[PDB]
RNA sequence: UCUGGGUCGGGGUUUCGUACGUAGCAGAGCAGCUGCUGCGAUCUAUUGAAAGUCAGCCCUCGACACAAGGGUUUGU
RNA sequence: UGUGGCGGCCAAGCGUUCAUAGCGACGUCGCUUUUUGAUCCUUCGAUGUCGGCUCUUCCUAUCAUUGUGAAGCAGAAUUCACCAAGCGUUGGAUUGUUCACCCACUAAUAGGGAACGUGAGCUGGGUUUAGACCGUCGUGAGACAGGUUAGUUUUACCCUACUGAUGAUGUGUUGUUGCCAUGGUAAUCCUGCUCAGUACGAGAGGAACCGCAGGUUCAGACAUUUGGUGUAUGUGCUUGGCUGAGGAGCCAAUGGGGCGAAGCUACCAUCUGUGGGAUUAUGACUGAACGCCUCUAAGUCAGAAUCCCGCCCAGGCGGAACGAUAGCGCCGGAGCCUCGGUUGGCCUCGGAUAGCCGGUCCCCCGC
RNA sequence: UAUGACUCUCUUAAGGUAGCCAAAUGCCUCGUCAUCUAAUUAGUGACGCGCAUGAAUGGAUGAACGAGAUUCCCACUGUCCCUACCUACUAUCCAGCGAAACCACAGCCAAGGGAACGGGCUUGGCGGAAUCAGCGGGGAAAGAAGACCCUGUUGAGCUUGA
């Protein structure tokens, strides 16, 4: 089965886990939880949340 | 008048004494029908309720629109340790009933089983079967054993045997066992006593009594709720805001000239800690306890033939509120009655099984181990920490 | 062959969604769903691929004071499919469809719900993107 | 059953989101000295850090003392 | 029981023919008290006087659903009738309404009773005090089942009933595991595929049984997932003030706002919900009465949302098996109190009744 | 086709003028038409044959104002679908302190009869100490010698052509 990757945070979801989001204009995402749900739907940047993946990628963290 | 629009009852008159339960463990009201021609076996075992998981599965049912596609479905996890028997009882049928005729008794039974015996097992003595335990030792007691066995073979026609459970290999702080009667059910009552005689001081699993895919009957106590006004109790309409004396109330509770309160009416009391027997419970999977074997354990329970890991049923961080599995567990399609650490009893079903939703084939695709204690994202601590890499405490 | 399973409704009676299609609508005012036996003091209510009755609000004078049926296709409640996956839209939208199944306007704004296209075969031709 | 629970500590899980201090030629600038020294919201590194986590979460076999007790009744 | 409602008998006619498929004039016989009357028996040292909401039970004069009979029943649809009250009978605009009318869904949107069910259950829209306005009437005070507006809805801690919770009798004391006498009882309906564009029909149209996938209403649970709650007052963010400042904190009757563990919880997530027997209506078999016929008289068969039992829920001034039994148990002369009733016993075939009983086995089969 | 300016006749001190209206005023009536709704005994605008509108017993209008009455729309929400969870004070239990209302005797039902709706009577069903927390079916529960209706050769406030 396929697993997704979440929308905001960037973790896996697995498959009886999280939501996903259907806009009017297309662009079906999917979040882990009502966190990363929120945090998408407030119009928050996930570059500058510190617990995703894409904050750890541009900051180089880890390695 | 009349009621002036119709609607149905509020409730069930079919479970109407909702009291507390006089019974804590789930009590087999009726076995299933013994005939001749089956082998001799048992009919029910006796489990823990542990917690819930996830399965993915392959879905084999033709004419659906959800056929050959992957499902998520709930299922339960009762962890099921093997049990001891410590006896067997006889049955003779009467025009009064079903009068039991004859127990024997085992002659070691573990202190597991002699707990149940005392209120206060630190205060007594310890003295149960004492005197009883010397009439298998002795030719005037083992003449006596066989007489009683032959009058049971002559005389009984209904044959069950008394089995309990095993508290030292479950995470629970009660050591004390739980007995129970199990009807064995096979050809004749002669062969029937002389397969109790030899698995006497035995142990029987879970496998033994129960199969794979089989459709079985749970029976245990609802979780308890207390006092319950009647909005909770029998799901009833509130009353509206403009309410003086209340509004979680039954307005009418009878008309004038049945001048009494009838039974049929919905009333505050004690919700919950009800005994239920709930049939149709699939088996997805009977698990294999831990077990060592050239030094390391065998704990890959959770692994499927798809997934090919090394995890076991237990999510990260344990069961909440029970502890660990380490033992044989029986995973059950769906909710099954009452609380964690909950004693069930697992009885076969009473009913012929012609239907492709009961006959269906299960085979496991993935099992989610997923930290229950908070939204878990992480099957395995191993994959938890590939994933994050080093942390300070290292 | 294959049957609706049932989801998470969350449309009564009184609903008012947008009608997501060229007829000249812009609201449907929800005043019955189909299919509905009913309950005492429950309202009729629907989710993706029901067929309702409705009534257009604001739009073109010549759809307006009339009562339409319509389909369902997006919903703002989450449902949860088979496959455990919890699905919701951003808005809760429907177009007007005649009484034997086929669409009265050409296109549909947005994407169209599974659980509809699946049952709707004229809306699925219609509909440019899919759950 | 040299064992049992309890308390504390530890580990696991999980919640929130990167602690105080230090350092920085990061910082809209401004001031006093003749580049330096100060004020400065905020940023970066230490730092997925810090803090909480059973009271009704899960394992400890790590420290601490306790647990071989008290009272009232019951006879074929 | 006049009136209202419901049902019969007769049959002139309607029904292209044809009284009675379905109706039925002129007459006539009844039933019911969900209509209004008539009456004044109870209540005026007070029985809270209309609706609606809520909730339970009952009735059948059955709208739908189960099983059926009859059509002017080809199919489909629809009428009449029987056993039948098990299960349902909805969401709304208008009006205080009962009633009514309309929109929509549906399988059907049937009718009613319980002090015209239900005010120490609610509400107070109407009616039905005192304040006011209009119309009509009256010289006037004032009147108006004529409109309009505002107008205090008290008390349970007593007894019973009901819901749950201790316990009581008595088996010597206690414990374990059990039986079920009795009460309760529950599941219900619809859609789609296939049958099948098939039977049937000139055509238009257009089924049904067995299967498959689901859904509605209800019931019992449950929290793996989604949602809700959130004072772990868990962790950040932030206003005003305060501890000299930093740090750490506190107060503002939970300061406010994000996210949020556990627990609780939602058709707002998920799981589960069953088998027989005698039979009703009805259709029949054999077969008289009545040389023939006949479902009936004797005998026999099939037979259902009904009934009863199962499954499930509770467990009797109701039993059972078994364990352990401390100054107590088991066995082998005296008397003292107290409770009483009785004044020989039958230690057994099954049963038939227009039929029995006992021998005999020289017969024939076996346990 | 109808309605019908016009005419005739009966008549009283005139015979309702300007306006206005199914109004806070219209029985019939949920009047008719239009609009508002998917659906309106509600609302608004017209029509006037007005049971019983009307000019300081004031008529019509009308800005501002109104804890005045009514209808619709936007926004908003647990009013509702359909309920759930949390907090504080209770209620609960305990130590101490501690009333009142009410009370013929009292308290399980079905039917009968009866002062025509019994806790007691009759016939049946049956009934088992002492209690706890709730509850609102019953006690035709309590309060108050019915304020409605009628009678009394009982009154009072008010009016007038007694
Ligand atoms: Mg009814
Ligand atoms: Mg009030
Ligand atoms: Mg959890
Ligand atoms: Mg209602
Ligand atoms: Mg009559
Ligand atoms: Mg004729
Ligand atoms: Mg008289
Ligand atoms: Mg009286
Ligand atoms: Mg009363
Ligand atoms: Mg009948
Ligand atoms: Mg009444
Ligand atoms: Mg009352
Ligand atoms: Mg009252
Ligand atoms: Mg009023
Ligand atoms: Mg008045
Ligand atoms: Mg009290
Ligand atoms: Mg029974
Ligand atoms: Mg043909
Ligand atoms: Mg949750
Ligand atoms: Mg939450
Ligand atoms: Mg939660
Ligand atoms: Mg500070
Ligand atoms: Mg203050
Ligand atoms: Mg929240
Ligand atoms: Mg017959
Ligand atoms: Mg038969
Ligand atoms: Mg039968
Ligand atoms: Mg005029
Ligand atoms: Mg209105
Ligand atoms: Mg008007
Ligand atoms: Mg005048
Ligand atoms: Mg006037
Ligand atoms: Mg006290
Ligand atoms: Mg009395
Ligand atoms: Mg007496
Ligand atoms: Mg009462
Ligand atoms: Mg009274
Ligand atoms: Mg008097
Ligand atoms: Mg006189
Ligand atoms: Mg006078
Ligand atoms: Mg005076
Ligand atoms: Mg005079």
């Amino acid at each position: 089965m396929k697993v997704e990757l979440c929308s905001f945070s960037g973790y896996k979801i697995y498959p009886g886990h999280g939501r996903r989001y259907a806009r009017t204009d297309g662009k079906v995402f999917q979040f882990l939880n009502a966190k990363c749900e929120s945090a998408f739907l407030s119009k928050r940047n996930p570059r500058q949340i510190n617990w995703t993946v894409l904050y750890r990628r541009k900051h180089k963290k880890g390695q | 008048s009349h009621r002036k629009f119709s609607a149905p009852r509020h409730g069930s008159l079919g479970f109407l004494p909702r009291k507390r339960s006089s019974r804590h463990r789930g009590k087999v009201k009726s076995f299933p029908k013994d005939d001749p021609s089956k082998p001799v076996h048992l009919t029910a075992f006796l489990g823990y309720k542990a917690g819930m998981t996830h399965i993915v599965r392959e879905v084999d049912r033709p004419g659906s629109k959800v056929n050959k596609k992957e499902v998520v479905e709930a299922v339960t996890i009762v962890e099921t340790p093997p049990m001891v028997v410590v006896g067997i009882v006889g049955y003779v049928e009467t025009p009064r009933g079903l009068r039991t005729f004859k127990t024997v008794f085992a002659e070691h039974i573990s202190d597991e089983c002699k707990r149940r015996f005392y209120k206060n097992w630190h205060k007594s003595k310890k003295k149960a079967f004492t005197k009883y335990c010397k009439k298998w030792q002795d030719d005037a007691g083992k003449r006596q054993l066989d007489k009683d066995f032959s009058s049971m073979k002559k005389y009984c026609q209904v044959i069950r045997v008394l089995a309990h459970t095993q508290m030292r290999l479950l995470p629970l702080r009660q050591k004390k066992a739980h007995l129970m009667e199990i009807q064995v059910n096979g050809g004749t009552v002669a062969e029937k006593l002389d397969w109790a005689r030899e698995r006497l001081e035995q142990q029987v699993p879970v496998s033994q009594v129960f199969g794979q895919d089989e459709m079985i009957d749970v029976i245990g106590v609802t979780k308890g709720k207390g006092y319950k006004g009647v909005t909770s109790r029998w799901h009833t309409k509130k009353l509206p805001r403009k309410t003086h004396r209340g509004l979680r109330k039954v307005a009418c509770i009878g008309a004038w000239h049945p001048a009494r309160v009838a039974f049929s009416v919905a009333r505050a009391g004690q919700k919950g800690y009800h005994h239920r027997t709930e049939i149709n419970k699939k088996i997805y999977k009977i698990g294999q306890g831990y077990l060592i074997k050239d030094g390391k354990l065998i704990k890959n329970n959770a692994s499927t033939d798809y997934d090919l890991s090394d995890k076991s049923i237990n999510p990260l961080g344990g069961f909440v509120h029970y502890g660990e599995v380490t033992n044989d567990f029986v995973m059950l399609k769906g909710c099954v009655v009452g609380t964690k650490k909950r004693v069930l009893t697992l009885r076969k079903s009473l009913l012929v099984q012609t239907k492709r939703r009961a006959l269906e084939k299960i085979d496991l695709k993935f099992i989610d181990t997923t930290s229950k204690f908070g939204h878990g994202r992480f099957q395995t601590v191993e994959e938890k920490k590939a994933f994050m890499g080093p942390l300070k405490k290292d | 062959s294959g049957a609706k399973f049932r989801i998470s409704l969350g449309l009564p009676v009184g609903a008012v969604i947008n009608c997501a299609d060229n007829t000249g609508a812009k609201n449907l005012y929800i005043i019955s769903v189909k299919g509905i036996k009913g309950r005492l003091n429950r309202l009729p209510a629907a989710g993706v691929g029901d067929m309702v009755m409705a009534t257009v609000k604001k739009g073109k004078p010549e759809l307006r004071k009339k009562v339409h049926p319509a389909v369902v296709i997006r919903q703002r409640k989450s449902y949860r499919r088979k496959d455990g996956v919890f699905l919701y839209f951003e808005d809760n939208a429907g177009v007007i469809v005649n009484n034997k199944g086929e669409m009265k306007g050409s296109a549909i704004t947005g994407p169209v719900a599974k659980e509809c296209a699946d049952l709707w075969p004229r809306i699925a031709s219609n509909a440019g993107s899919i759950a």
